[PDB]
């Protein structure tokens, strides 16, 4: 999840909560709120892609 | 919370770091401070004075242009013409929206 797009060759390292509504998020993912990073699922029993 | 840049002269070399700093309210150097957490880039290299600088931030690069000249006027900027050569082309890759100057002070109030 990200607010706006990126410019060329600039990176984003900021582990802070990003709100998807007018209600505030303060460290807690409760009121229609998520974490801006979620990991992968790399299993050997998968197809290509 | 986001990454910052810092250029510091110690009267013998140049320190350039892109670490995550939690700053003061008035930072300075006592005739000193730079925090450190989770960085990428680090660089080390080498009134009648007048030094001029130009900073640009385009396409993930940080352009710096420089020129020094001996002025001998009182309190203004001169009138002639002199062009500024390129200095360095650092690949820092951050977002820069504000800036602030670091002077040499005495009263070591670290806020
Ligand atoms: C670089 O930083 C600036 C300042 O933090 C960001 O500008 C903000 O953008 C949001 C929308 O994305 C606005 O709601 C704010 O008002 C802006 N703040 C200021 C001070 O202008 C900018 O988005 C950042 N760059 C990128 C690519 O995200
Ligand atoms: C900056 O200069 C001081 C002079 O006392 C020196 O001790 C220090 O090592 C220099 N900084 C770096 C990063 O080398
Ligand atoms: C920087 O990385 C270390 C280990 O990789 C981690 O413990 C720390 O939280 C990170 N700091 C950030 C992302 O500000």
């Amino acid at each position: 999840f990200r607010k706006s797009n990126l410019k060329p060759f600039e990176r984003d390292i900021s582990t802070e909560i990003y709100q998807a509504g007018s209600t505030p998020c303060n460290g807690v993912e409760g009121f229609n709120c998520y974490f801006p990073l979620q990991s992968y699922g790399f299993q050997p029993t998968n197809g290509v892609g | 919370k986001t990454q910052s840049l810092l250029i510091v002269n110690n009267a013998t070399n140049v320190v350039i770091k892109v670490c995550e700093f939690q700053f003061c309210n008035d930072p300075f150097l006592g005739v000193v401070y730079s925090s450190a957490n989770n960085c990428t880039f680090e660089y080390v290299s080498q009134f009648k004075n007048l030094r001029e600088f130009v900073f640009k931030n385009i396409d993930g690069y940080f352009k710096i242009y420089s020129k020094h000249t001996p002025i001998n006027l009182v309190r203004d900027l001169p009138q002639g013409f002199s062009a500024l050569e390129p200095l360095v082309d650092l690949p820092i890759g951050i977002n820069i929206t504000r800036f602030q100057t670091l002077l040499a002070l005495h009263r070591s109030y670290l806020t």
